[PDB]
């Protein structure tokens, strides 16, 4: 099989911008979800299938009320970390300077 | 222009919050619609408020999405920048060299 | 030393020299940097400077 | 329950909504009177040099991509080969958003639209963005749809430049891969076993020790070995 | 009740059982916690949070979780309530001791599993929110005396000695060393503004991963032999514009 120059370097692009950010790909399963469902009571189909979450429940939905309110103080505490972790390096690197 | 870090990341803590706004509403409403002592207008005017919040939810969905790739190739220059872009800014150079012989 | 004791085993050895194949056509095979072959008159010389 | 769910199924339909033409129009309004399409194609790329602000250039970008992805789902309107209308149309784009500003404006936008429609078919998205060159780049930076593009020979060389340089350690393990650390650690220990004052100065040596395998990225396990070897000619007389 | 002030009357209440503990930070270093000082209700979870409410009708494990985050990370920022040098102590204080009620607190979980995950993610947060090389080397004598409870890998049962449950592509180690290996890279670039602190906290790190990875790991013991580029014994600022044009001694 050929390796081209073109075709090596569309490698080492993916490879750099490869992240792994688990509080926000589990936020936006939480969109995902929810965008379904309510995309079905538009047209009218809901039916007791595994291919949506839930059909209709007082139990239920409320278990998605509070998987809403768990998933998004994680990622609003996952971005103030990013916040302080990169603003005590660059005072680190100016103390260090001046 | 450029993007600085820290407002990069103060901008997606308000993106953030005007999505979560419009999902709390829209539990809000299927919360009405699952409970068995409803009546026959509750479930019709509440109904109506529907269709207009997934409208504005997928449309504040792409924003999400679309912030997140800003800070990863921005904070990939920021890695680039690391090294000896700082090292040339002291005007002090000719005690730094009998310090350090 | 440390740097001569190496020229002697992977010009005579040569499960040495092939396990440095694999490590430089693993990280491009494209490859500007060339190694492919004997170098059979070097091979003489370098171990002369070993 | 069964009974009660068949309710919101007659309430959905009856008064809720008219299947919208009126109410949803972006900036297309027929498709055969107005239809005039590469024509049509300059008149939006007219307005769209002069655009100052980000948020409303982008509000008109998201709502431009949005109508046209809910568009292909449904099929027979005029003409089966659409796809290759709409794909000449945004190389237009880009190789234009290239040229007033350094970034991928227009690529970014059409990714994150690609992704979140919960109406359109995952297969039907590949064989569209497989046809446009322009925005190959995009595509192997951002989301997965790269990895069904991905060649078979070529994913294994993802699957070894992923763990060597995201998940191998930094270290060096044999004498030839640090010579200059590993000849400073050696000359290091040769010293201190010719000192005369050798139980005073015991830790003025390990933190010259730390910093040598510090600086010059070495190993722990490698570095004990060493120490072991020249500490075993010097064991007649400094053993303690 | 809202499920925002269940977890702003919890963290209120982490803080007064934390506080009368009577522990130094000087002791908490070097031996463990013992399990039989906190009140028995603490590590099974029978709170007072948790028990005017009945609407705890979801997962409790996987609540606790975002608890013990926000408790720290309210821990270390506030100092201005009395002098700072003891302010700073009080910080650290109470990351090890919210610390420890994870490992102490296992077998009441409902699952033996979820800990595992919960003791990594606590431990990268403090390394994150810590400011400085000097207050690096200051917690560190924390992470290496409990250095045989990062190998028992989603087991209650400690492994024996040598022995250890960690693969390097498995849900522990798989978000993690990826993001240690970012602080490892940063701290190796910056070749002109490196401190001799800046090289002793590059040393406890790496050494940290390689006993945590078995001897044999393919991750471990450099497999793609690469000689190093980097072995530069230089200084630029000891070096004046290079000059190469008066070439007269020996």
């Amino acid at each position: 099989m050929p390796l081209s120059q073109k075709q090596i370097d569309q490698v080492r692009t993916k490879v750099h911008y490869s992240e792994v950010d688990t509080p926000f790909n589990k936020y936006l399963d939480i969109l995902g979800k929810v965008t379904k469902l309510t995309g079905s009571i538009i047209n009218g189909t809901l039916s007791n299938d595994d291919s949506k979450i839930e059909k209709l429940t007082e139990q239920n939905i409320s278990q998605l009320k509070e998987s809403a309110h768990l998933r998004f103080l994680d990622l609003q505490s996952s971005i103030d970390t990013k916040k302080v972790a990169d603003e005590n390096w660059e005072t680190c690197q100016q103390e260090t300077l001046a | 222009e450029g993007r600085t870090y820290f407002e990069s990341l103060c901008e997606e803590e308000q993106s953030l919050q005007e999505s979560q706004t419009h999902l709390l509403n829209i539990l809000d409403i299927l919360s009405v619609l699952a409970d068995p002592r409803s009546s026959d207008d509750l479930l019709t005017e509440s109904l109506k408020k529907l269709p207009d919040l997934h409208r504005e939810l997928i449309n504040s969905s792409i924003r999400l999405r679309y912030d997140k790739y800003q800070t990863r190739e921005a904070q990939l220059l920021e890695d680039t920048k690391t090294g000896r872009d700082v090292a040339a800014g002291v005007q002090n150079p000719k005690s730094i060299s009998e310090y350090y012989s | 030393c440390f740097t001569t004791n190496l020229i002697r085993n992977l010009i005579s050895s040569d499960e040495t020299r092939n396990f440095y194949k694999s490590c430089y056509l693993r990280e491009n095979p494209l490859s500007d940097i060339d190694f492919e072959n004997l170098d059979e008159v070097n091979k003489k010389r370098g171990l002369n400077l070993c | 329950m069964a009974e009660q769910t068949l309710l919101s199924k007659l309430n959905a339909l009856s008064q809720k909504v008219i299947p919208p033409a009126s109410p949803s129009q972006a900036s297309i309004l027929t498709e055969e009177v107005i239809r005039n399409w590469p024509e049509r194609s300059k008149t939006l790329c007219s307005d769209f040099t002069a655009l100052e602000s980000n948020d409303e250039k982008e509000d008109w970008l998201r709502t431009l991509f949005i109508e046209l992805f809910d568009f292909i789902n449904k099929n027979d309107e005029n003409s089966p080969l659409k796809l290759s209308d709409v794909a000449s149309f945004t190389n237009e784009l880009v190789n234009h958003e290239r040229q007033v500003s350094q970034a991928s404006i227009v690529g970014k936008m059409f990714i994150a639209v690609s992704s979140t429609v919960p109406n359109i078919n995952d297969l039907t998205t590949i064989s569209l963005c497989k046809l446009i060159p322009s925005l190959h780049e995009e595509l192997f930076k951002f989301s997965w749809i790269s990895s069904k593009l991905l060649n078979k020979e070529q994913t294994t060389l993802l699957r070894h430049l992923l763990k060597k340089s995201k998940y191998e350690l930094k270290k060096y393990n044999l004498l030839v891969e640090n010579s200059v650390g590993y000849g400073q650690l050696v000359a290091l220990l040769i010293l201190a076993y010719y000192d005369p004052d050798n139980f005073s100065k015991v830790s003025a040596y390990l933190k010259e020790i730390y910093h040598i395998m510090g600086k010059y990225s070495l190993d722990s396990i490698r570095t004990l070995d060493v120490i072991l070897n020249v500490s075993s000619q010097f064991i007649t007389e400094g053993y303690k | 009740s809202n499920t925002e002030e269940l977890i702003q009357n919890s963290i209120g209440f982490l803080q007064k059982t934390f506080k009368a503990l009577p522990v130094s930070f000087d002791s908490i270093r070097h031996e463990p916690l013992p399990s039989s000082m906190l009140h028995a209700s603490v590590l099974n979870f029978e709170w007072e949070p948790l028990e005017k409410n009945i609407s705890a009708i979801h997962d409790r494990d996987s609540l606790i979780d975002i608890i013990l985050k926000r408790f720290i990370i309210d821990s270390m920022t506030n100092a201005i309530e009395d002098e700072e040098e003891n302010n700073l102590e009080k910080g650290l204080l109470n990351s090890c001791i919210g610390l420890d009620f994870v490992y102490n607190s296992r077998f009441n979980r409902s699952n033996p599993a979820s800990w595992g995950n919960t003791f990594f993610e606590l431990f990268s947060t403090i390394i994150d929110l810590l400011n400085s090389p000097s207050t690096f080397l200051k917690f560190w004598p924390y992470a290496e005396s409990r250095i045989e409870w990062f190998k028992m890998n989603t087991s209650v049962e400690p492994v024996s000695l040598g022995e250890s449950n960690l693969i390097s592509y498995k849900q522990p180690l798989y978000e993690k060393l990826r993001h240690w290996n970012d602080i490892l890279a940063k701290l190796e670039n910056n070749d002109i503004l490196n401190t001799v602190k800046h090289y002793n906290m590059k040393y406890k790190l790496e050494n940290f991963l390689s006993e945590l990875l078995p001897i044999n790991e393919e991750s471990n013991f450099n497999r793609s032999a690469s000689i190093s580029a980097l072995q530069e014994s230089d200084n630029e600022w000891n070096r004046s514009a290079r000059e190469r044009e008066s070439n007269r001694s020996s």
